[PDB]
């Protein structure tokens, strides 16, 4: 009953044709799915498995394993906040507070409109620019609440 | 048009790896070519693969991904085994404090690509991969585009520059697992599975991707290769101390005035990195400790060590996180514990339960909710993560924290009493 | 099989025909050509009559790609009305400024051209064919020599090709530095071992060419279309692009664009689309000032919306697109065009001989600010009087582009006078 | 009494045997002679005429006509620099300046050792890669003086 829209299916098929073996495309496909839907829909996994010529439970195990994938919460924008050592030293907690002031949510929560989810993550490899966060694929140093507010206004 | 990237500061005394990447922007193939880019590849294709291995061997180039294994010798091991062979660039860089590899990827991708092509030719690999962490989306798009530029200019594809050498480079993305930087978990991921490390030996060079001889090398390692061919191995070995030669990138973070990546020779001392290059400490506060990523903890009494791969040297990836006198070492240890808790793949029981319990008990200690048994249990767990472990994560998950317990007993005792 | 170094020209196709393999910058050998179904058009052609092949090529509407756009089928028909023997010549002299489309076929997919030559030769009953390739394409020369040998070994050349009773040898000749040897009659003179001196026309080569015998001369790109026409049939070919000016076309694009290279596009594409849609726009996003159609025409920025076809209002020529932007000095550019014609007049005709020379010499004085009033008036006069008594197209066009710049950019020339 | 070395005479004879009529081989023969000697020796023309069964003046006229042939300067490596419109716009003068910096010569000049001659030529049919130069049969895009120096060092 569940089918990928042709727009997405075409991209998935492109990833599957990219590497020498279909099953190597699994993570690129799952990223693409999460990009499209704002999460991994459980229903999506069976048709992807078919496309990868893998068993379903293989795909399910991969989704379970990799922390970037989310089957629980639909969110238009994922605000990934680094909670590792350097960002912690340099002010992760100031960033989380500013996020709570602007959006009204804490780590692990989604705004009522489904627009923003705060996701606590390990070191983002930008430690010199701590404290670090991403908004989907965009990555930034947190400077202050006024600055954060301006950045977030760009995502609509 | 790429996703937003913070403008990490970069400085070099050698003008090699950071010649272009000292400027925080994408350098495309025309800029790379103007600086004489891809001429080393042309020179390499006029040499035998064996010759290239010999040069890389004699350069004294060592792995820059943490373990410092001699690169030429790794290649030799691979090529003594029947093909086909594979070459993998490890761009998973996910250890706390480490951000050296990304600035090569994002600012000078062709340096990396040129390195990959030369290395692949050296070991007879016609198929190469870059495995880049999922949280580097910009680097992924930048590399895909750069690979296309390279194809356009005939540096990739079949019969490269009439050499008869064929190469394709595939870019794969991680999806949140630090363990996929361990070379065998990386390979498992490339094969479309969970990132579960394999028992070594065999090493990848004997049995890797699809069970075939596979060389895994770190980004920074590979970026040295164009220089070795261009300068020759003897000129390369003139850079820095003759036993630990060549440029090295140092990602410096924490309580310094100029956090960023520094390209320096490996005879540089830790004190020089902090005070001569990174501008000293924020507020001119005393240095309390340096965390070598999540691997080691050096005290203020250990700043005069060289940033090389010697027994008494800094080692690791040259990752320098500076803590000053007001930073709570136990709070800092907690963050290290949390990292390992979140990244154990769980295959091994002492690693699985030990990484979890180390973090769980250390949180109780930090919050003042630890019983006497929680204290004694924490100590025991910290000493017992390694048993039966099949990869280096289990071997080091307690290492830094143990060093804090030994080097900063007074602070720990404050939490006990 | 080491060949000399060739720069890796960028190539892009929306049609995947002429550049199916040549979009990749390397030699494609006969096994790769065969794997893509190459030489099946030839086999099909040899099971057809010459007459029917001519008919298909005619009905395809294929026109000359070497600059003049003469209907190819019609040209072939004229040749075969004349008694044999007949000769087939592939014109690979490609020496006009800005033009680098033919070489990518030669150097990357030589079997596409060879296959076309064999079909074309069969169509007109020629048992002896030539490739005349400019001397400054040495790699192309060696690549073609090797490809011809490959074709011989697979039985696509020689006697009684694939049991058809059709015999063909293809000889590869080299030029030695004269643009004029791209003019078909001077090419023939050069093949006969003489100086590249154009002959009075008519007669056209199809009546009297090599050794005075019926001769078809066609451009590399033209010939490269022939395998497709046979392979897909003329109907399907004519379905490519607009029905009047159908088929793929190569556009060599250079100058102030982001993505200089060769583009395989249909001929309904506009000049604006070529520059902005395909070639990535201008360097530094600067305004387009002019496009030089090789050394033939100059279009202003008001003429970007023209179709890249062979219609009266179309771009025409060889589809050569040299882009100049707002800071490029038009007088300096015109001097380079003048210099080209000075270097390349063969000197048989007096107005051409002295006109190309004086055009360059006077324009240099103007450019350097050393021109007298008489030098100015003399320049104007000479530009208008290169053509009289000329027996080939060089004399007819040596002043053409430069006149267009005088008419379209009066203010910039005035600056040099005042 | 000038004679071709045997190895060269063989190649010439091969060109002469290649086409249906001997005189068609004239340009291939002259290329071969220039490749061998580094120029066209005026003494070579008489025996070439004999081998082609042509008058000497015919051969002389042809040599004079075709710009690629040089009867005056011996040179091991001819650096053909394109001076036409596109290369001019994109930086012929940068390339010439670089060539003068490395080799100490201008267009038309040969180095003292007779190793390099710079030859200004018309459009080389590689305009997308402007500015273009050849070194004998090898062709390159000029990128920079550092790049050019490395290329030229390949020719010993
Ligand atoms: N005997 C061997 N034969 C062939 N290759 C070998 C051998 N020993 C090591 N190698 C190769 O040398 C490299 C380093 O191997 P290890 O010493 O096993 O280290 P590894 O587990 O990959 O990484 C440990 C590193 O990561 C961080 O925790 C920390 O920086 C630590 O130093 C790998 O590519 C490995 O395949
Ligand atoms: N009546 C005819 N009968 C037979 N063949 C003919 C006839 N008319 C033209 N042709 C052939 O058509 C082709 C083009 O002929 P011309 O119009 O005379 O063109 P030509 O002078 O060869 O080329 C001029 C072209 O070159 C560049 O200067 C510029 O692009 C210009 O369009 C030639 O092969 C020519 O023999
Ligand atoms: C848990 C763990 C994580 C690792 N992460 C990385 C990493 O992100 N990048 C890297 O290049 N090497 C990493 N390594 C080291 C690799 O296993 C391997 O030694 C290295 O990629 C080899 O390349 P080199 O010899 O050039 O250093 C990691 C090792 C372990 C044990
Ligand atoms: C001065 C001059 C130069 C020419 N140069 C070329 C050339 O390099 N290649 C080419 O194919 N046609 C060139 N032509 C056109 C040819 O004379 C001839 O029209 C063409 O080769 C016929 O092939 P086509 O009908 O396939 O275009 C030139 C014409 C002139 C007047
Ligand atoms: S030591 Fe830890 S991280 Fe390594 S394989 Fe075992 S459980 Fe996984
Ligand atoms: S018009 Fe010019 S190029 Fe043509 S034949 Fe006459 S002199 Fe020669
Ligand atoms: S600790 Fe936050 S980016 Fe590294
Ligand atoms: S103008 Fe220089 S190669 Fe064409
Ligand atoms: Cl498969
Ligand atoms: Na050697
Ligand atoms: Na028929």
């Amino acid at each position: 009953e569940f089918e990928f829209p042709e727009e997405l299916k075409t991209k998935l098929q492109e990833h599957i044709n990219y590497f020498p073996k279909k099953r190597q495309a699994i993570l690129l496909c799952l990223h693409e799915i999460q990009n499209y839907y704002g999460y991994i829909p459980p229903e999506s996994l069976k048709p992807l498995a078919d496309m990868l010529e893998l068993p379903l439970n293989h795909v399910e195990g991969v989704v379970a394993f990799y922390d970037m994938f989310d089957r629980e919460d639909k969110a238009k924008y994922r605000i990934r906040v680094c909670v590792s050592i350097v960002c912690h030293l340099m002010g992760t907690n100031k960033l989380l507070k500013a996020l709570e002031n602007i959006l009204g949510i804490k780590p692990g929560e989604v705004t009522p409109d489904g627009k923003f989810k705060i996701v606590p993550v390990q070191c983002l490899g930008a430690c010199s620019e701590a404290p670090v966060f991403m908004v989907n694929d965009d990555e930034y140093k947190f400077e202050s609440e006024v600055q954060l507010n301006e950045i977030l206004s760009r995502y609509t | 048009s790429y996703p937003a990237i913070p403008r990490i500061y970069a400085e070099t005394t050698l003008n090699m790896l950071l010649k272009r990447a000292k400027k925080p922007r994408v350098h495309s193939i025309d800029e790379y070519l103007k600086d004489g880019g891809y001429q080393a590849l042309e020179k390499a294709l006029n040499m035998s693969p064996e010759e290239i291995i010999d040069w890389v061997d004699k350069s004294t180039l060592r792995g820059r991904g943490g373990a410092g294994f001699p690169t030429g010798k790794k290649w030799k091991f691979a090529v003594q085994n029947p093909g086909p062979r594979y070459f993998i660039c490890n761009a998973d860089e996910s250890e706390p404090g480490t951000f050296k590899d990304r600035i090569i990827i994002e600012r000078d991708p062709h340096l990396l690509i040129e390195g990959i092509i030369i290395s692949s030719y050296a070991i007879g690999a016609n198929e190469a991969y870059i495995y880049i962490r999922g949280e580097y989306p910009a680097g992924y798009y930048i590399l895909r585009d750069a690979i296309e530029e390279a194809k356009k200019k005939g540096f990739l594809g079949k019969n490269i520059l009439g050499s008869g050498f064929d190469l394709e480079i595939y870019v794969a993305r991680g999806a949140g697992a630090y363990i996929c930087g361990e070379e065998t978990a990386l390979i498992e991921s490339l094969e479309g599975k969970r990132g579960h490390p394999r028992l070594k030996p065999p090493y990848p060079v004997q049995k890797g991707l699809w069970g075939k001889p596979t060389v895994v090398n770190n980004v920074e390692t590979i970026a040295n290769v164009p220089f070795i061919i261009s300068m020759g191995w003897e000129e390369y070995r003139y850079i820095g101390p003759s036993d630990y030669a060549g440029p090295k990138l140092f990602p410096v973070s924490g309580k310094v005035k100029k956090p960023g990546v520094y390209e320096l020779p490996m005879n540089t001392t830790l004190r020089e990195v902090i005070f001569k290059y990174a501008g000293g400490t924020l507020g001119n506060k005393k240095v309390k400790a340096v965390f070598s990523g999540a691997l080691d903890c050096f005290s203020s009494e250990e700043l005069d060590i060289p940033m090389d791969y010697s027994p008494l040297g800094f080692g690791g990836t040259g990752t320098v996180i500076v803590l000053t006198e007001e930073d709570d070492i136990v709070e800092a240890a907690l963050k290290i514990a949390e990292f390992y808790e979140h990244e154990t793949c769980g295959q091994c029981t002492p690693c699985r339960v030990g990484c979890y319990e180390q973090a769980n008990l250390l949180e109780k200690i930090y919050k003042g909710e630890a019983t006497e048994q929680d204290w004694e249990g924490f100590d025991f767990v910290n000493r017992n993560i390694q048993p039966t472990s099949i990869c280096g994560l289990g071997a080091v998950a307690g290492r830094l924290i143990r060093q804090t317990l030994e080097k900063f007993p007074e602070e720990w005792e404050k939490y006990r009493k």
